[PDB]
């Protein structure tokens, strides 16, 4: 939950690391258009785009009181 | 005063769809430009060594940033040419080489074809001839301008032959390479050009507006002309700092423009692929053949005859296009087409091609 | 979670603009809490909402790859 | 071929400071703007037209590449090669330059009041005005800077509105730091043209501008060209299609919104005069200050830095160290600074910081 949330201070770096990883993962949307069909060499270049981006994004929610 | 049409704007099939708009096909950003939209996202880089480079990349004197090719052609007719100048072009030039040769008090020669139907072709050697029935008038010629490449036909010019002829006469010499610069190499010298225009939002992988002005030292005391009140700020340049993000784009996407040109006939290979494999249908490539570039135009009488016998019209071939996830074509226009597969991944290009041969098919 | 194991899927261009949006809404707390981002309670809430959302829709993300 | 000062470039502090920078504070973009920016960044203008012209109570309005070009498209198409042009003496170098381009002649209006108000002598427009057509001069222009870029003073547009009105001559207001602050009317400070910056007060990105005009010179400025008489002469072209544009359509609501909410925007810059007057600031300019732009008088500045610190660089520098920017390093004569959309707390916090170093560099 997000009411869970307690005071603290963002990490700008990670931040800006979540969402490049977010800008570097739409150019499939772009390369792959329009069916946006990836095999199993795309989707694990793909998808380790998103794990990090994740990996970044949980590190922010950290500085709330947010264990993983 | 409804706000309401301002709200819902972020409705879009730029990422959903492949666009074939061959205006818009070079001018595609790439992730190296977006993260930098983003550092900038509210509105100091090194301009000054970006236009070193930019010089040396396309081998000229000096070199200036304007708001696209639109400004370029103002810029350089207002500085050197005097109201009431003469300015020879082809006829396949450009819309905007006549509304700037308007707005700058000139007039306009143009320069017939050395054929028409299907290649028309400009007769660069009848340039020379234009000219010498002008000055035996007696008008006088101010401006020599060439399109390197059309956008109708996307058609190549020998711009050596232009630029060779323009150094006899002693007559500046303006390139015009909104379609040029970015995609292919241009040496600005080996042409002798006197001025190149450039498009960044259409060949230079940049944001509009945007575009670049590259000119010799020759002129660069009229171009670069300072105001008096401000020793600084340049009278035609409008003492602009060039901030904001379309230069911002040029300067992040430069790298990946320097390197794509050197990877242009593996984009030249696409578009042969296309001509070559749509021509088994009943379309023809209009223009020099084959192809020296991106933009194609085919001419397309299967697609008429279809249209007389469709429900939809000449609007056929814009909706079965949207059905299979493609856009880019004149809607209600099924003539001739107007398309380009620049930067395009050959599973698209494939994927284009494929597509037609089943519209052409299913529709009878 | 590996991105190895990552099979053949498509990418949801819904759910993906989804996950973009809110790092752009978010966006707004490196700007409006400058220079310090030191949030508070109810900022922390507010903030920590868009990302528990963005990544809960990357995950919906890597759904279609073969991920739970 | 260096191809080493593009690809590090992808690095700013425009989230990790606080920029005070005038010329930036009412060109940040909204998150609006922001997810419009996103779905183009690459590749309704008609219905915007027509709604910024009833924003700016104007007749038409058209899109331009700043308050630079729509300042040059009026000197072009209406003044002829050697015209003058008067305008107020706190006017921006572009008013200096778009005249040079259109190859005009330029004459300057005395203040009213020099230090410490530097007020513009707005009945000395109608005396200018003689003194160029009694020595056969003939005048083509009236230009009005609205707010000045250095002081931040606000005129009365209606005074040289009717002047400009009596004499016959063509109006002009400049306002790239009025259009998107604050509440315009067009035909009540009787103006025939208006120009305003997208990227300075309209939330939009560079280059980003509005050229507003009366349809009375409707035939002159949007006049078609003989080619092609679709395509504007003045405009090279109907497209006009762009990144700023988007973002200036998108930011609209928020704009047309925010100009309400500008005596909000007056009690942060004068709650950040009258605290600041408090450590030995002197605010030059009309008092009190009605826009958001201030330059202040800093002699103690002046003074810490002489001994000894990292001279005129010692207030950057100590600005740095708390997050803070938007000052010319090394100036320390004076400073000009702006708190246009600012959270309250961010102003508070600027204001402690100043307070801070001035206090704890005696």
């Amino acid at each position: 939950s997000y009411k869970d949330a307690k005071p603290g201070k963002i990490d700008v770096n990670e931040f800006k690391k979540a969402i490049y990883l977010l800008i570097e993962a739409d150019d499939f949307l772009y390369k792959k258009a329009p069916k946006h069909e990836l095999n199993e060499e795309e989707a694990k270049e793909f998808c380790k785009l998103i794990i990090k981006c994740q990996e970044h994004l949980n590190k922010i929610l950290a500085n709330f009181g947010f264990e993983f | 005063i409804n706000l309401d049409k301002y709200k819902n704007l972020t409705r879009s099939l730029t990422r959903e769809f492949i666009n074939l708009n061959p205006i818009q096909r070079g001018g595609i950003l790439p992730k190296e430009a977006k993260k930098a939209v983003y550092e900038y996202w509210d509105g100091c880089p090194p301009i000054k060594d970006f236009l070193e480079d930019i010089a040396k990349f396309l081998n000229m004197d000096c070199a200036r940033p304007t708001h696209g090719a639109r400004e370029g052609k103002f810029i350089v007719m207002h500085a050197i040419c005097k109201e009431g100048d003469y300015v020879v072009l082809d006829k396949n030039a450009h819309y905007t080489s006549y509304v700037a040769a308007e707005r700058a008090k000139l007039n306009v020669a143009e320069v017939g074809y050395e054929e028409e139907y299907p290649t028309y072709k400009i007769n660069l050697e009848g340039y020379k001839e234009v000219i010498d029935n002008l000055e035996d008038k007696g008008k006088n010629v101010g401006l020599i301008l060439l399109t390197h490449v059309d956008g109708e036909y996307g058609n190549l010019n020998d711009a050596k032959k232009v630029g060779k002829i323009a150094k006899e006469k002693g007559i500046p010499f303006l390139l015009n390479c909104a379609y040029t610069v970015g995609r292919m190499p241009v040496n600005g010298k080996e042409v002798k050009a006197d001025f190149i225009v450039a498009s960044g939002h259409k060949s230079m992988a940049a944001s509009a507006p945007c575009g670049i002005l590259a000119f010799s030292e020759e002129f660069s005391d009229k171009i670069t002309k300072t105001s008096e009140k401000f020793p600084v700020k340049e009278i035609e340049m409008l003492g602009c700092t060039s901030r904001g993000l379309p230069i911002v784009t040029l300067m992040a996407s430069f790298p990946h423009v320097v390197e794509r040109v050197k990877k242009w006939d593996e984009e030249l290979k696409k578009t042969r692929y296309v001509v070559d494999e749509l021509e088994k249908i009943g379309f023809k490539q209009l223009g020099i053949k084959p192809k020296e570039h991106d933009l194609i135009k085919f001419e397309t009488p299967v697609l008429d005859e279809i249209a007389k016998k469709d429900k939809r019209r000449g609007f056929f071939f814009y909706d079965e296009l949207k059905k299979r996830g493609i856009g880019g074509i004149r809607a209600g226009v099924t003539k001739e087409i107007k398309m380009s597969v620049y930067g395009l991944e050959w599973e698209q290009v494939e994927y284009v091609v494929n597509a037609i041969k089943e519209i052409v098919e299913s529709c009878k």
